[PDB]
């Protein structure tokens, strides 16, 4: 219950399936530049809002 | 493309680096990224094929939309000041967009996309210069401007990159993929320190270089672009393999390796500044371009991977073409930590 | 972030500014010398091993250059690294003489009259 | 400031979303970046003017040489691009991912 | 025993050889002149000898 | 102001006489009438489709070509400057590079059209 | 991903809507096992009608010597079936 | 922007809940619509309404986190009268994980982001009380 | 008895063209051995055009 | 307050940059893109650059002749799109549009910081210097300065074109 189980659970098996779904949501691109450039206006966006209007 | 041709080009690259690196005009820094990008664009194509040109497509449209938000904020900081000189910008807006365009330019996160699928439709001698030798110059404009940046902005855009970086190197079987997201997260470990110590930041580029140049020609001794075609070389190289595992572990950080000497610095230089959560976080990422490493050297040299019939005949022939300076940069990529106190000549 | 590049009378690229000759200079049995002399040994063995000729004993000449080259470059970076905190050195000290009152000398106290507080471990 | 240096900057900033925001074929977006240098030149030439900088009278005569060969180098690529799938269109630029 | 060029034959390239080997003892003589030099100015800067 | 007022005139003109010619006859439009000439006969495919240009490399040339007028033309001010042989070698410069990229291409085939 | 794994049933539903989509059938006295020529009373042509509308509706060329043998709608879910190499 | 966070901590942490709860839902409601939008950026939602819908979702999501977030620890400071207490954000970070648990219907997400969001948040109010730096200023 | 070694099976986990495969990435295909993918049947049509008889 | 002769010609650059943004036909961007072009010529005539607006008219009337030659090529579709043949391209224009008016309604009505400063308009004639002295035209001076000053200029600005000639050799070759 508790070696092979739950401190399995918590501490590395967690990691791993955290790590494996952030690597599946970040690499899964369709290599498509338009969506890409979307995403680049977007960041511009907020840089000079969220940022530039900071200092 | 004629030999005297291809070597025009690269040193027509190398001259609008050294434009960039020697200019004290801010024109005379944007013609040396416009002749390094029209000279970088057809080393990309060298080898002709659809995915070269698609990479060398991309690459264009990334680079020109960023000189276009650098020659706007020149133009903008010269409205603001009538200053043509790099010293430091007298607008935060015109220094925003300066910001944005040479994370741009180097690949940054959120900037990033740009970076592994460029990589992967080239040749390894491209991808090669595109990880090694690009950098330099934004890099050096970014430590000329180090006390105008906004450090908020700066520091998000390195951690993403470590992170993005991590996480997109779990998930590849490329081999060119894996090295563009490695580029990408020591990118970002090396734009973390700028804003405090541009010494740290060239000693990150150097080492970071030499591991990358030692990676490269490595992968090109070894004809082979994907995990399984890497996993044949130890029926045929096996020096090749244990050169490469140990190549690998110091590009994970792993003490008494070179790798582990920046991220040491970086961290112990950012303490000094009262930055404790961030470096923590850092390396606590890295540990996973450790773990891909570590996958990769897993099926490369510390196991035995089947091999084919025709390994038989390749064992026959021996390599034609042999690389100058893979033994030195090995040597540098892995022994070189007890000679740390040398940092201080680079400042 | 760029402490002693603007540093006044500063020529661009010497490598070796002149006042670095008034320092002594490393010892040519310095055990960093010998470290990049060891460095450049293993290149020559890795380069022999890579094109599959006799690790120990295929290249004697390209051993020495590799041990030669290594030694001499390991010579000037321990010149200019020495010169460099001999530098950082001296800003130091005629800073701290130059403003005496941001490093005050305070009178320090005997342990006998300094009250520290003790914690039992129990 | 004059309006005239706001009606620029935002011809700037239009040209620059128009970039980053795709429709199907390549060759609009290249239009998008000469009209970006395009108003890069207009509004350098008129803070030069303003100020009487003498001196840089000629930097957008250099800018605009640049401009030419960043234009010459998308229009070979738009033309291996279309040589190789007989379109122009972007989304035939798929074959590297992430 | 080879069948073909060999390009390493039996003999060594003397050329090749004597031209490291002269690389570095000019490169260890250089080193020396230039260490006899440096302890001598130092000395006479310092004033110690 | 004058120019404006030239440039108005001119193309008020050109405007009108479009209206006059455009309203002044007797219109008989019927579908016969208004279909594409093809000297007999129906078009097989569309007048939109893409047209190859077999002169496209000499296209992208005359665009860097192009640039090199606005560099020389400023010439004649600059034959007022006092350093003269400067300018002079300058001038000879810039003109050498243009002679030495037609030169190129020339004998690169780049100015035969494709096939 | 692609398309679900089509089925029998899909590819049964999918003929007997395309062949109540032709308008010399009856809609109702039309079954999985009716015979063009006998139970529809269908004429050799309108068989190669029907052939080009199943090629319309799964997207895949069928030759003449296969469509000669197709004489009834079931004959169709068998060859489409065959073709696509679906047990179920 | 930071004014949202500077409208959210110039009110006093056991004072005045609904202001509080107002601007943790607008903070929350802020991060939602900047992580639709790169969501629809880099994933096509195939139609104008499905894409109006993930924004929904995620707005709504992120919102409710943030006022169920706010609400508790303001509650919760000023029940238990303990100000500058690093529990009541843990309380708070737990129940904005049981919310984002309950929206996403999943008894795992629920349970590991109460745990989560609340070490996060009481680790947050440790380095308010002591004055940690996350971006420092570049002091030496 | 003898130490284990990967085999086929063991190695097929990194032929993928992608690790760790979802539902969306399973249909990617690695890509070819050499950096060239094949010619697509994008045949360019001639303009046909009708010259004479006016 | 003069005849507002430069805002109306900047609010046409303004338009048409809208209209080659929106990404019609590349026909009707470059059509736009011309219109820009000729706009900016005569704003910059209006404050005294004569050669520099000229010489922008006539490189994009030539780089505006090859696009279009190129877009005849290998740029075409049997429908050509217009601004007002589909609802994202209409859609898009209409938004430059509007976002362009409140811009400018924002700005001579109030005074407000848009994106970098404030500004309350005046006309472009406040700013300028009403100096008195010359037989020559400085712009002309200063753009002949380029062949005694400007060496280092010309010498990187004729490298790079040689080098895009090789590029685009380079690139185009096939094979
Ligand atoms: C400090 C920072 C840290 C280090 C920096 C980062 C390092 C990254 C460097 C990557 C370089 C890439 C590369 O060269 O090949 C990759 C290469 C892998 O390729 P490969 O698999 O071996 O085979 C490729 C073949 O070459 C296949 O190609 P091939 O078959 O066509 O073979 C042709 C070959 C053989 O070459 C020949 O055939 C020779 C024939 C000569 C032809 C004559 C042409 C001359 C006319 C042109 C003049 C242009 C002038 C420009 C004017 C500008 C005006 C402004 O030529 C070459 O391979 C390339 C030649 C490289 C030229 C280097 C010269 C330096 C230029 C300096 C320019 C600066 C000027 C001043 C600037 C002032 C400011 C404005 O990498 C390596 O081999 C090892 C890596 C070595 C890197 C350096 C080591 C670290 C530093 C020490
Ligand atoms: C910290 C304090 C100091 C520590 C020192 C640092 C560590 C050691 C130094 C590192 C560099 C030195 C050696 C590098 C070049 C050698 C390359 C090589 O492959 O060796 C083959 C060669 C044997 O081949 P062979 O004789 O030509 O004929 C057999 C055939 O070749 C048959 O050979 P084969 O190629 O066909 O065999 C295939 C084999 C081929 O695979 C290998 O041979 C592995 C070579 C990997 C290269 C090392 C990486 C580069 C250096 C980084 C070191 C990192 C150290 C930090 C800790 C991390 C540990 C990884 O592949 C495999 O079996 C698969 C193995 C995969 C398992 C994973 C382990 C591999 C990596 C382990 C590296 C550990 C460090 C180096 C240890 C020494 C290795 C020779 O080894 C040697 O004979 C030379 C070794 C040293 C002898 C010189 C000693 C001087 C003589 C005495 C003078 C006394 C001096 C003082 C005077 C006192 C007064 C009296
Ligand atoms: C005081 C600060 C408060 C906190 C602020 C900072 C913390 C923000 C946390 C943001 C968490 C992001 C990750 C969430 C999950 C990933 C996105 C997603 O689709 O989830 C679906 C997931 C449901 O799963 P599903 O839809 O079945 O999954 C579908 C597939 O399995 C898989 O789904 P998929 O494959 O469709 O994924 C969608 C897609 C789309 O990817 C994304 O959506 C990434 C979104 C990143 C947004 C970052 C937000 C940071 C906000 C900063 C501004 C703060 C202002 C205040 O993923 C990708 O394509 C790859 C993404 C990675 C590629 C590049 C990413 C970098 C882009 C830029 C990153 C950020 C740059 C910022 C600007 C940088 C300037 C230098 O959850 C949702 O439905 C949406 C709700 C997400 C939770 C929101 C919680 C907010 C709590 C706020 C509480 C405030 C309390 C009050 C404080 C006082
Ligand atoms: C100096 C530096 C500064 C530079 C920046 C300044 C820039 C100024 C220039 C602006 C002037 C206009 C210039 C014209 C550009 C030409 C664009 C173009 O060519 O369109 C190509 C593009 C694709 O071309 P296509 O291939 O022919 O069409 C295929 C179909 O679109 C696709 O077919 P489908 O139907 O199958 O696909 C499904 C459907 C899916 O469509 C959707 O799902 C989007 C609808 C989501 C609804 C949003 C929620 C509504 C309420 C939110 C309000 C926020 C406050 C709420 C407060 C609390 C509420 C109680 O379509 C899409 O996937 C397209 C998604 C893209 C939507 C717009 C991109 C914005 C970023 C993405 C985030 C989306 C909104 C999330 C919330 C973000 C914050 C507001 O067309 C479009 O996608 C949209 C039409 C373009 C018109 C709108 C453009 C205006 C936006 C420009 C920037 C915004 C303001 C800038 C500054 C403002 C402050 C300073
Ligand atoms: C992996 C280890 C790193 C290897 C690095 C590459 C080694 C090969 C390089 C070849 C050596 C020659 C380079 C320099 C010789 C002459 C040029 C000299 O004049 O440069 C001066 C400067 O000297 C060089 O910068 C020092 C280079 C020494 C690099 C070694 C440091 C490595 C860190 C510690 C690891 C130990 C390495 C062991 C050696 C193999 C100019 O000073 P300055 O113009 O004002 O500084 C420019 C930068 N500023 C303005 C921003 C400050
Ligand atoms: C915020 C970000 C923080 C970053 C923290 C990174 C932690 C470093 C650990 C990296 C683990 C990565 C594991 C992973 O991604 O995949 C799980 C992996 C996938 O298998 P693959 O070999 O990739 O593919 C085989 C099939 N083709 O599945 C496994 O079986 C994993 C087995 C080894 C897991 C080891 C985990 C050990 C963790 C120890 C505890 C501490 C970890 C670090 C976090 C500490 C807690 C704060
Ligand atoms: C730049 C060079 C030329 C400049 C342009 C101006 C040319 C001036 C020439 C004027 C000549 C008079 C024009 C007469 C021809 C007008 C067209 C015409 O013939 O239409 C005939 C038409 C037939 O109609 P129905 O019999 O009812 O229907 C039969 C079919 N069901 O009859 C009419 O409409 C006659 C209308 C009177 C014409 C007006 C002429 C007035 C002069 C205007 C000149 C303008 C100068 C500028
Ligand atoms: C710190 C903030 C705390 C965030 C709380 C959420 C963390 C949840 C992770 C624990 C694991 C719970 C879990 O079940 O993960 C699944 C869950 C998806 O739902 P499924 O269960 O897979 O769907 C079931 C049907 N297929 O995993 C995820 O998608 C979230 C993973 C990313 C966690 C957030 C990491 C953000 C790191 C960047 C911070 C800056
Ligand atoms: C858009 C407007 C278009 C209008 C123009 C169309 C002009 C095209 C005309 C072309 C005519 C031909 O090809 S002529 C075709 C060639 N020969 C014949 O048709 C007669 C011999 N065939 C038989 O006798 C069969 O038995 C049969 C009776 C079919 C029974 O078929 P099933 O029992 O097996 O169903």
């Amino acid at each position: 219950l508790l070696d092979l189980i739950w401190l399995e659970t918590i501490l590395p098996k967690t990691t791993s399936f955290i790590q494996m779904k952030m690597s599946i949501m970040v690499s899964n691109q369709k290599g498509l530049i338009k969506l890409y450039f979307l995403s680049f206006l977007i960041t511009i966006m907020i840089s000079m809002t969220l940022f530039n209007y900071h200092e | 493309m004629n030999p005297i041709i291809y070597t025009t080009l690269i040193m027509t690259v190398m001259s609008g680096t050294m434009l960039v690196m020697i200019s004290s005009h801010w024109l005379l820094i944007w013609i040396g990224f416009e002749m390094n990008l029209l000279a970088m664009i057809p080393v990309l194509m060298k080898n002709f094929n659809p995915r070269a040109t698609e990479a060398a497509t991309k690459y264009f449209l990334t680079q020109a939309t960023a000189s276009m938000m650098l020659m706007m904020a020149i133009i903008i900081n010269l409205l603001y000041s009538g200053q043509w000189t790099i010293t430091k910008m007298f607008n935060p807006v015109a220094m925003t967009m300066m910001t944005m365009a040479l994370a741009m330019k180097l690949g940054l996160s959120p900037f990033h996309f740009w970076v592994p699928e460029v990589t992967q439709g080239i040749s390894l001698q491209a991808g090669l210069l595109l990880l090694t030798w690009q950098k330099l110059a934004p890099l050096s404009v970014l430590c000329q401007i180090s006390q105008s940046i906004n450090p908020n902005l700066m520091l998000t855009m390195a951690m993403l990159s470590i992170l993005i970086g991590g996480w997109g190197g779990l998930n590849q079987t490329q081999l060119r993929k894996i090295m563009a997201y490695s580029s990408i997260a020591h990118m970002g470990w090396m734009t973390a320190v700028l804003p405090y110590n541009t010494t740290m930041t060239i000693l990150n580029l150097l080492i970071y270089i030499t591991m990358t140049l030692a990676m490269f020609m490595l992968l090109i001794h070894s004809s082979a672009t994907t995990t399984l075609s890497l996993s044949h070389t130890w029926n045929k190289m096996p020096v090749i393999t244990s050169l490469m595992m140990v190549t690998l572990l110091s590009m994970g950080g792993l003490p008494p390796l070179s790798g582990f000497m920046p991220k040491w610095m970086i961290i112990q230089e950012m303490t000094k500044n009262e930055s404790i959560i961030m470096p923590t976080l850092m390396a606590m990422t890295a540990l996973l371009n450790l773990y891909f490493y570590m996958r990769l050297a897993y099926s490369s040299s510390l196991t035995m991977f089947p091999s084919t019939n025709n390994m038989k005949m390749k064992w026959q022939f021996e390599h034609t073409k042999q690389m100058k300076l893979l033994p030195t940069m090995i040597v540098l990529s892995t022994l070189v930590l007890p000679m740390t106190p040398a940092l201080s000549s680079l400042n | 972030m760029t402490m002693m590049s603007g540093r006044p009378g500063r020529v661009p690229l010497q490598f070796l500014p002149n006042e670095a000759r008034s320092l002594p200079p490393p010892k040519l049995t310095d055990p960093r010398l010998v470290y990049m002399g060891f460095l450049g040994y293993c290149s020559g063995l890795i380069d022999n091993a890579i094109r599959r000729r006799p690790v120990v004993s295929a290249g004697l000449h390209r051993q020495l250059l590799y041990v030669t080259s290594f030694v001499f470059f390991g010579y000037y970076l321990l010149k200019r690294q020495d010169y460099m905190y001999a530098l950082r050195d001296h800003d130091m000290f005629a800073y701290v003489k130059s403003h005496p009152e941001d490093f005050p000398e305070k009178d320090k106290k005997t342990y006998g009259e300094i009250l520290e507080e003790f914690h039992p471990v129990r | 400031m004059p309006l005239v240096y706001m009606n620029i900057i935002m011809a700037f900033a239009i040209a620059l979303a128009g970039l980053l925001m795709y429709r199907s074929h390549l060759m609009s977006s290249l239009l998008c970046l000469e009209g970006m240098m395009l108003s890069l030149f207009i509004m350098s030439t008129l803070i030069i003017l303003n100020t009487h900088f003498t001196l840089a009278n000629m930097m957008p005569i250099i800018l605009l040489v640049f401009a030419a060969c960043e234009a010459a180098l998308g229009l070979s690529l738009l033309v291996m691009v279309s040589n190789t799938y007989g379109t122009d269109y972007v989304q035939n630029l798929n074959l590297l991912q992430c | 025993k080879f069948y073909i060029r060999e390009p390493p034959h039996g003999s060594p390239d003397w050329l090749k050889v004597g031209l490291t080997l002269g690389t570095s003892v000019f490169l260890w003589i250089y080193l020396i002149k230039q260490h006899k030099e440096d302890v001598l100015e130092y000395k006479r800067r310092n004033g110690l000898e | 102001m004058n120019i404006m007022l030239t440039l108005l005139t001119n193309v008020t003109l050109a405007s009108l006489l479009v209206l006059i010619a455009f309203w002044l006859p007797q219109l008989n439009a019927y579908s016969e009438k208004t279909s594409p000439y093809e000297c007999g006969f129906d078009p097989m495919g569309s007048a939109r489709l893409p047209f190859s240009m077999k002169f496209f490399l000499v296209a992208i040339t005359f665009l860097l070509f192009d640039l090199e007028i606005a560099l020389l033309l400023p010439l004649p001010w600059a034959s007022q400057t006092n350093n003269l042989k400067t300018m002079l070698t300058m001038a000879l410069f810039l003109l050498i590079l243009l002679a030495a990229s037609l030169a190129y291409e020339w004998t690169q085939k780049g100015l035969e059209w494709a096939e | 991903s692609d398309a679900p794994p089509l089925t029998l049933e899909a590819i049964k539903d999918r003929v007997l809507y395309v062949l109540k989509l032709y308008d010399k059938i009856d809609p109702e006295k039309l079954s999985v096992n009716s015979h063009f020529m006998k139970d529809l009373g269908l004429d050799s042509l309108d068989q190669v009608e029907i052939i080009m509308a199943m090629e319309d509706e799964f997207g895949f060329e069928i030759p003449d010597i296969d469509a000669e043998k197709l004489m009834c709608p079931q004959e169709i879910v068998d060859y489409i079936a065959d073709k696509k190499d679906v047990y179920e | 922007a930071k004014t949202l966070l500077h409208k959210y901590s110039d009110i006093p942490e056991g004072t005045e809940c609904h202001r509080k709860a107002y601007a943790s839902t607008s903070i929350g409601g802020a991060t939602g619509l900047i992580v639709s939008a790169y969501s629809i950026a880099l994933k096509p939602p195939a139609s104008f309404l499905e894409g109006v819908a993930r924004t929904g979702r995620y707005t709504f999501t992120s919102a409710a986190i943030g006022a169920i977030f706010g609400l508790t620890s303001c509650i919760s400071a000023q029940v238990r009268e303990k100000p500058d207490d690093p529990l009541n954000y843990f309380i708070g970070g737990c129940a904005g994980g049981l919310t984002l648990g309950a929206r996403t219907r999943s008894y795992g997400i629920g349970a590991a982001a109460c745990a989560y969001m609340g070490l996060t948040a009481a680790l947050v109010k440790m380095g308010q009380l002591e004055g940690w730096q996350v971006f420092a200023e570049p002091k030496v | 008895a003898r130490q284990w070694q990967p085999d086929v099976e063991w190695a097929e986990q990194f032929g993928g063209a992608v690790m760790y495969p979802t539902k969306e990435t399973a249909h990617w295909k690695p890509p070819p051995w050499n950096d060239v993918d094949p010619p697509k049947d994008t045949l360019v049509s001639n303009l046909t055009l009708n010259f004479g008889p006016q | 307050m003069t005849m507002y002769i430069a805002f109306i010609l900047s609010t046409i650059f303004v338009i048409g940059f809208v209209g080659f943004s929106s990404k019609p036909s590349p026909i009707y961007g470059g059509l736009g893109l011309i219109v820009s072009g000729g706009v900016g010529c005569g704003i910059v005539l209006n404050f005294g650059g004569s050669f520099l607006g000229l010489m922008v008219f006539l490189i994009y009337l030539g780089g505006m002749l090859v696009v279009f030659g190129y877009t005849t090529a290998m740029a075409t579709e049997m429908y050509p799109e217009v601004w007002v043949s589909n609802k994202t391209v209409f859609g898009a224009f209409v938004s430059g549009l509007m976002m362009e008016f409140c811009m400018v309604y924002y700005a001579l009505k109030e005074e407000e910081v848009e994106i970098i400063f404030k500004f309350n308009g005046l006309g472009d004639w406040v700013i300028y210097d009403t100096g008195d002295s010359g037989f020559f035209s400085e712009e002309a001076m200063g753009i002949a300065a380029l062949y005694s000053y400007g060496t280092w200029l010309v010498i990187v600005t004729g490298w790079s074109l040689l080098i895009g000639v090789v590029v685009i050799m380079e690139i185009t070759r096939g094979n």
